[PDB]
């Protein structure tokens, strides 16, 4: 039952600071070291540094010092991760992570969910959710989605019916529109009978913008 | 004291051996396999040590600076990238990819929602689902006139259950624009498709 | 070398320096050079040095007992940069603390012990510039040189003692 929970995706501009929390349960926090590593956007693993939850010491790499402090609250077992002179060019998935015995450090056998951190001078956008609906299609099978369009940045996380409706889910990726806006759209194939007995629901979250949406899907006339 | 993984890309059929190898520059090696949209979970944590619940088609082995990981019978769920990691040296690449049988797509249209109308843009949908291989064509046309610059798509990652992509091209206008033609058609080109698919709708 | 101190040290706390507890610089830098630090770990770090002195002290050893010839540096693990580097010397360098503010020791003769321990640290990793460097932060027990000196803690800004390049 041992669960890590990183902080929720941000923005912020070149230049500024960046503080990613990372909550621990289920074992003595102050007994394995805490690493934080970095997953560049398709880019592979590099880690970044790790912090001794008793001492608060720190090892951070040759290619963050300066610009990087681990901290930790042990009463609440959370670790930190500050992260200043933002670059453009540092925008990637934050996680923490442990190992499975206290001894040895770099086997991590937890990890957090991710953080995402984006970096851009660019201001932040809230989606805009309208309905792709259910028309002739097949098979005699419909299918319905929803289109998430003019937003920024990334990430944009699509669930239906709150996480209920999940077989047959295809959301996609994000598209890069000339006016650097993102969008992108989620669909569902459902069987045609089904259309008036049940109701399908797009649930969007875009925390960038602490914007949560819910849109119904419903047939045309 | 760097560390390289291969293959980078790496294709193959349910059932088959697979074997990809990590070059180092029973020593401390893990291996960490990442699904589509999770994060990393530790497959092997000694260079040959499977971890927990781990099944035992999973396999490392290697002493020197060479190592390598096999999967014996890979099935549908196996699809992920792999990481082979040295203390704080991660290799990177080596993503499993999923042979198949043809799939041809099946071709959806979408026209706009009055909503988006009423914001001032219009938007199209076209959705190809569950196709295989990703190689696949679509154009747009208005009235029956070819249309570029106009049209976004996007691939969606091989499914894990089905092993199939899926693509969606969206056709983005104006409202004024949109208003002022009758047809709107979406043409699929792919390889399980003889002739290309041709849905298309008229707002009438 | 003056470091400068909270609590005014008396002149009874004037140890000799007997080793020291150091910690490798994580990362990839192609650039031909090896980052130490002051240790980060925890006191097990500093307990499995096994040089038990008179003196429970952060940073670098006191009273302890010194080495039989040369120096001798042995680590858990070397590639592995979060274990520590022990460290014992074969002469000491006595820090007395003047009895106000600053505890003050050699000034040139630490630069030596620096290079000793370079030199002894280039022949186990690579033959290349070696740096010096404070610490990369913690506790105020371990952030700063902490010891246990007559029933008190006195902690010193030991960052006087680390900003050495060696090529
Ligand atoms: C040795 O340590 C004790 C207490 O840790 C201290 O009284 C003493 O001053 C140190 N050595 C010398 C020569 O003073
Ligand atoms: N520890």
């Amino acid at each position: 039952q041992v669960q890590l929970v990183q902080s929720g995706a941000e923005v912020k501009k070149p230049g500024a600071s960046v503080k990613v929390s990372c909550k621990a349960s289920g074992y003595t926090f102050t007994g394995y070291y805490m690493n934080w590593v970095r997953q560049a956007p398709g880019q592979g693993l590099e880690w970044m540094g790790w912090i001794n939850p008793n001492s608060g010491g720190t090892n951070y790499a040759q290619k963050f010092q300066g610009r990087v402090t681990m901290t930790r609250d042990t009463s609440i077992s959370t670790a930190y991760m500050e992260l200043s002179r933002l670059r453009s060019d540092d925008t990637a998935v934050y996680y923490c992570a442990r190992g499975k015995n206290s001894d040895y450090n770099w086997d991590f056998q937890h990890w957090g969910q991710g953080t995402l951190v984006t970096v851009s001078s660019a201001s932040t956008k809230g989606p805009s959710v309208f309905p792709l609906a259910p028309s002739s299609k097949s098979g005699g099978t419909a299918a319905l989605g929803c289109l998430v369009k003019d937003y920024f940045p990334e990430p944009v996380t699509v669930s239906w019916n709150s996480g209920a409706l999940t077989s047959g889910v295809h959301t996609f990726p994000a598209v890069l529109q000339s006016s650097g806006l993102y969008s992108l759209s989620s669909v569902v194939t459902v069987p045609s009978s089904s259309l008036g007995t049940q109701t399908y629901i797009c649930n969007v979250n875009h925390k960038p913008s602490n914007t949560k949406v819910d849109k119904r899907v419903e047939p045309k006339s | 004291i760097v560390m390289s993984q291969s293959p980078s890309s790496l294709a193959v059929s349910v059932g088959e051996k697979v074997t990809m190898s990590c070059k180092s520059s029973k020593n401390y090696l893990a291996w960490y396999q990442q699904k589509p949209g999770q994060s990393p979970k530790l497959l092997i944590y000694w260079a040959s040590t499977r971890e927990s619940g781990v099944p035992d088609r999973f396999t490392g082995s290697g002493s020197g600076t060479d190592f390598t990981l096999t999967i014996s019978s890979v099935k549908a769920e196996d699809l992920a990238v792999y990481y082979c990691q040295q203390y704080e040296m991660f290799g990177g690449g080596t993503k499993l990819e999923i042979k198949r049988t043809v799939a041809a797509p099946s071709v959806f249209i979408f026209p706009p929602s009055d909503e988006q109308l009423k914001s001032g843009t219009a938007s199209v949908v076209c959705l190809l689902n569950n196709f295989y291989p990703r190689e696949a064509k679509v154009q747009w046309k208005v009235d029956n006139a070819l249309q570029s610059g106009n049209s976004q798509e996007s691939v969606t990652e091989q499914d894990s259950k089905d092993s199939t992509y899926s693509l969606s091209s969206t056709l983005t206008l104006s409202k004024a624009d949109y208003e002022k033609h009758k047809v709107y058609a979406c043409e699929v080109t792919h390889q399980g498709l003889s002739s290309p698919v041709t849905k298309s709708f008229n707002r009438g | 070398i003056t470091l400068p101190c909270r609590p005014a040290p008396p002149p009874h706390c004037s140890s000799n320096i007997t080793g020291l507890i150091l910690t490798r610089q994580g990362g990839y830098s192609n650039d031909n050079t090896v980052i130490f630090r002051p240790s980060g770990g925890d006191w097990r770090d500093i307990a499995r040095c096994q040089i038990a002195g008179t003196v429970v002290s952060t940073q670098l050893f006191l009273n302890g007992s010194l080495a039989e010839e040369e120096v001798v540096i042995r680590s858990e693990d070397w590639r592995d940069n979060a274990k520590s580097i022990c460290v014992q010397l074969n002469t000491s360098v006595e820090i007395n603390c003047t009895g106000a503010g600053h505890c003050n020791i050699s000034r040139a003769k630490w630069n030596n012990t620096l290079k000793q321990i370079a030199s002894k640290l280039r022949e186990q990793y690579g033959n290349k510039t070696i740096i010096f460097k404070p610490s990369s932060g913690g506790d105020p027990e371990f952030v700063n040189h902490s010891f246990n000196c007559g029933g008190e803690f006195f902690y010193c800004d030991s960052t006087q003692l680390f900003n050495s390049t060696w090529f």
